[PDB]
């Protein structure tokens, strides 16, 4: 297989395009100077993700491909956002199938999914992500960090914001290096050396919940916890995962390009061994997904779908193997919010572990009749892609050429699927593979407005993102472990447009100021998943011979129809028809 | 003009009304589909097809009896989009078929600001031709005249005087 | 030739000593426990400019090379200024010469050198960047950016300086993370979920000159069109190229150590075929040079030249092929700003494409008679060295400060070795410095405690001197659907003459505006516009050939006797052609 090198970053809060203009661009403007590479691909998604996917000649050495491309990367860092960079941008060369999943559940349901999936990342993923030939792990979950939930209407109270409690959470959760008493180089006679201790990281709720904000002027004292509500929650709340309807987190493995799978899924074993005799009491590890008696469920909503559509799907999906297939399947490990593509609410995946062969007489029961027999009791769903299968058409990419920008290049693809739709006789299911624009709410701030009332534009910008998005702060320490320190609205003061109303920022002369008085909205559509190609605009298209066609003759059809689109607007083979 | 949000031929026509399918569309409506079915923002089929440019789905819904200022969660109507969007043809069938040439949105914002504010000149002079408030105001004070002054567009403080 | 690694950085209105003290010092004290190096050599320039060359043994394996010197570099990269790191530092593993030039030029006349420029690297330069065997590729222009020329006495009229118009870029030309409204964790229930999008990256001057700078007591705006002309324009201005006269850019393409000539050039061609059907009207790739059929000619002045006066011997040389040599020559690509040297204001380089084998009977119209020819004609150019070449028994010699004698004594030192050397014409032909000679410079000192006194920042006053002066990158904004630079300078007749900086106001701390002449002085003085070092200390590299039939060994012999007479602390190594 030709090897691919991924980079994955993150920027918390953002869109797409703001992810596509200050990384991904920025990136692909710099991965020159690196041998052997065929051909680029991105995605910058609305999750604030980007994922750039770079593929090498056959025959390359995979390791000398990752090497040159972090090199770049590496002198490219200084050109993305703090926020970015802060964040840990990686860089893998992994097969992008599973090799196995590893769940974890809680037999006595003491722990719910939130803790479970702390527990395997700050107790087993960093072991199983060092052992040799893992070439990527994914938590089906996330870490906890610091919650800091904060109020807007007890922030405009005190007269404070978002900026006040970012500036006294790095203030007040501080490691702070105060040399020695008896320090070198020291006096002559000197009898006594030791170290000076000073601010130290917190660890605790409790420590997080008393950092003065301020005093007020009659001496009364503003805590933390007196504008936010305080706890242990994900990094973030995208990926929920259940292992045969209860509870669970798990770590997703795929294999190092090049390693052996059999080495690799004994290591990884091997090393969970190690772990298990210190799990806390109810937690055990169940096998899901060991790579003929396995095979997973995609999911696919339109891009809109919210966590709660794509779970009754997947609800659906589980339903069925545990009732309808139940004397052929073991179990099904099922994911929201994570599937091939990888992250985004509206997409699940669902991995399916058969009972033994032997128990499975009669070629009814074999994988092969099973995953069809699934797909079409799937087929049915409404306003979903759902199917199931084992782990070939075409791989058409639209180029912008020309500057044309994203709208004018929807138009044009429209056009060319118009056209394709038009000759069934020698092409079918000629489909994009991504998503459609969906509606935003765009925001303009009003620099008239707040300039004459003395307000911060920064301030502003700060407010609006830290409440609406999020924002990392810096690191604390939980029972030993280092983790993050997140700031972002409650939810209940950031779900609605009327919300954006109730924040407050402060003016230079200390006055409180709503944002509706120097803001207005409206709604627009734009993109939740921009792509690109070799570094320019793309939409990628799939479609298949029509039945009694070769390949090559649809492939010949796609260029005739590429020929009459707008001036700018060009095209290329990619993947399995490169 | 805040219409409700929820049904099945209904969410068809707003999926075909904003994908340009005439023929579905035509189909949707003597079918009964609600011709003012709204999406989780407010939008109708109406606002849909004006904001991205479909003028024969525009047409059949406001003949099928289409609310022609109809108001998002934010109070624009579909005049806002198509004067916003460029959409000359879209706009004279709107205010030929009784759209509020000076509906406000939530921000004081009307169909000859944003008209003006993205320079689409032959739409300002169709609105004032239909009694657009020249003088109108948004919350911040301005006028389509502060708009070309600000933009620095001196065809459009021409067209103003 | 043994494979060479080079570092490339980069900092905006630097002079050669800041680059050399703030980014080579600093990379170079790092470049040691790495494999199979020779040795090492570096120049610093007054264009900003620094290029640190590492040549390896023969037969090192490149890639490992190339990975051993990022790996030290990055010791080095967080104590780079940040001016630096932004423009983004480069690591290349490259041939020294071109495989080729893809030129490119309009037809129609319906666009500008400039335009045709950036054109070319919003378009095509990347793509050929990524194609395998591309080792390093030289624009012959520069992409557009967002330039904001501003004028100091409407900046001084509204009571702003050049730091408030680079805030407000910041602030006004921003890309900003808003989240989303119905986002995760929801109230459960929710049904509503979109992003927020609020500030985007501007995307033209209009939106730039509608930057709000200040609001007036009075009501009335002052905005970034108010104090300054705004438009698309190079990030840079120093390379200016040609072909057959018209204007031109291109692409000047080195080999990746070890590649294949062939497959690379042909990769290089089909790469270029995607492109062509997507050229705005009148655009055209033309072929100048492809390595015989050509030859250059480079154009070396002295330092202090200026782009006119380059350009008038670059016409001389175009001017001789484009008539003497017309039934021989069909094209000249030729370019001022960059040379054999690299980027110089001084320095210019032709690219020579003669017709067919075929069509030049007689070895008097094949490339040695017709570079010889070339040579004579040029030889009495005056105040350049100008000379016609296709691509031995020279001598490459280092002088080198080993004491901290400092540049001045190191080039007096030099002066006395090259007049030693000029009194041997039995043994030493043509004993010359390959680099440059210091040229006046404009010394300004700020008055710490006038400053003081006035409330006048030390931060302001640098920031107002060098972003009207030197220029500066503030920050991205899309032009076209691409990530660009935007910065911020002087319009140029602000920034001409001495007296011009006292018409440059800072803002004090209690508001008043306070001239550049009030808490400074200034006097003329000499100093380089290109200090070397060698092997990490500062050097001086001299060129010369053995006499007719005096062996190279016998000439180096020589020059390590004069070179043992010079004042103590200097020494000498060999390196290049006579370093084996």
């Amino acid at each position: 297989a030709p090897p691919a090198v991924t980079i994955s970053a993150s920027y918390p809060g953002a869109d797409a395009k703001t992810v596509q203009d200050t990384v991904t661009q920025v990136i692909e403007q710099n991965m020159n100077g690196i041998d052997n590479l065929m051909y680029m691909s991105s995605n910058s998604d609305s999750t604030g993700t980007v994922q750039i996917t770079l593929t090498f000649e056959s025959g390359t050495d995979a390791d000398i491909a990752q090497v040159q491309v972090q090199n770049k990367l590496q002198l490219a860092m200084p050109l993305l956002p703090q926020e970015v960079q802060q964040q840990g941008v990686s860089v893998e060369k992994s097969s992008s199938s599973f090799l196995m999943v590893v769940g974890v559940i809680n037999t006595d349901g003491t722990m719910t999914q939130e803790d479970i999936s702390d527990y395997v990342a700050a107790n087993m993923k960093d072991a199983i992500s060092r052992t040799s030939g893992v070439g990527d792990v994914q938590l089906f979950g996330s870490q906890y960090a610091m919650r800091i939930w904060m109020n807007p209407n007890e922030l405009n109270k005190f007269q404070l914001t978002p900026v006040d409690v970012i500036t006294a959470i790095k203030a007040q959760n501080a490691q702070v290096a105060a040399g020695q008493l008896g320090g070198t180089p020291p006096v002559k006679g000197q009898q006594l050396n030791a170290s000076i201790i000073a601010q130290t990281r917190l660890t605790s709720t409790e420590e997080f919940g008393k950092i003065l904000l301020k005093v007020n002027q009659d001496g009364s004292r503003v805590l933390l916890r007196d504008v936010a509500k305080i706890e242990l929650g994900g990094e973030n709340y995208d990926i929920i995962a259940e292992f045969n309807g209860q509870p669970a987190s798990g770590l997703g493995i795929k294999l190092a390009t090049g390693a052996n799978a059999l080495d690799t899924a004994a290591a990884i074993r091997a090393e969970l061994a190690k772990m298990e005799p210190f799990f806390p009491s109810g937690l055990k590890i169940v096998y899901p997904y060991d790579t003929q008696g396995v095979f997973m469920t995609m999911v696919q909503l339109p891009a809109g779908a919210t966590q709660e559509r794509t779970q009754k799907v997947l609800n659906e999906v589980t339903h069925y193997y545990l009732t309808k297939e139940k004397n052929n399947v073991e179990s099904v490990f099922a994911v929201n919010g994570f599937g091939f593509a990888g992250r985004g609410q509206n997409t699940g995946i669902a991995f399916v572990s058969l009972k033994d062969w032997a128990d499975r007489p009669g070629e009814e029961n074999k994988v092969e009749a099973i995953t069809m027999r699934a797909t079409r009791a799937f087929s049915q769903i409404k306003d979903a892609m759902v199917f199931a299968f084992n782990l070939t058409g075409f791989d058409f990419e639209l180029i912008d050429q020309a500057g044309l920008g994203h709208e004018k290049l929807t138009q044009a693809r429209n056009q060319l699927l118009a056209e394709a739709a038009k000759h069934p006789d020698m092409l079918t299911s000629v489909r994009p593979n991504g998503l459609e624009d969906t509606p935003q709410f765009k925001i303009d701030i009003d620099q008239e407005k707040a300039q004459a009332l003395g307000v911060s534009i920064n301030d502003i910008n700060t407010t609006l993102g830290a409440a609406w998005g999020g924002s990392y702060v810096n690191d604390f320490i939980d029972r030993g472990r280092v983790k993050k320190v997140y700031v972002m609205s409650e939810a209940k003061y950031r779900m609605l447009p009327d919300d954006i109303g109730d924040w407050y920022v402060r003016a230079a002369d200390g006055q409180m100021v709503p944002f509706s008085a120097f803001s207005s909205s409206r709604w627009e559509y734009g993109s939740p998943r921009l792509e690109r190609y070799n570094g320019l605009p793309s939409m990628e298209i799939l479609g298949q011979a029509a039945p009694g066609k070769s390949t090559g003759e649809a492939m010949e059809l796609m260029e005739q129809l590429a020929s009459k689109l707008p001036t700018g607007v060009g095209y290329d083979w990619t993947g399995m028809s490169y | 003009h805040h219409h409700h949000h929820g049904s099945d031929l209904g969410k068809k026509l707003l999926e075909a009304a904003r994908a340009g399918r005439d023929d579905e569309v035509r189909i949707l409506m003597a079918n009964g589909a609600d011709v003012n079915a709204a999406d989780v923002v407010g939008w109708t089929p109406l606002h849909l097809a004006a904001y991205w440019g479909h003028l024969e789905i525009v047409e059949v819904l406001l003949k099928n009896g289409a609310d022609v200022n109809a108001y998002d969660t934010l109070g624009s109507t579909p005049l806002h989009l198509a004067a916003h969007f460029g959409h000359l043809e879209i706009v004279e069938v709107l205010l030929k078929n009784g759209a509020d040439v000076n509906a406000k949105d939530d921000n004081g914002i009307t169909p000859l600001h944003l008209a003006a504010n993205r320079g689409h000149l032959e739409i300002v002079e169709v609105l004032l031709k239909y009694g657009a408030d020249v003088n109108a105001q948004d919350k911040f004070g301005k006028t389509a005249f502060d708009i070309s002054i600000n933009n620095g567009n001196e065809d459009l403080a021409e067209i103003l005087q």
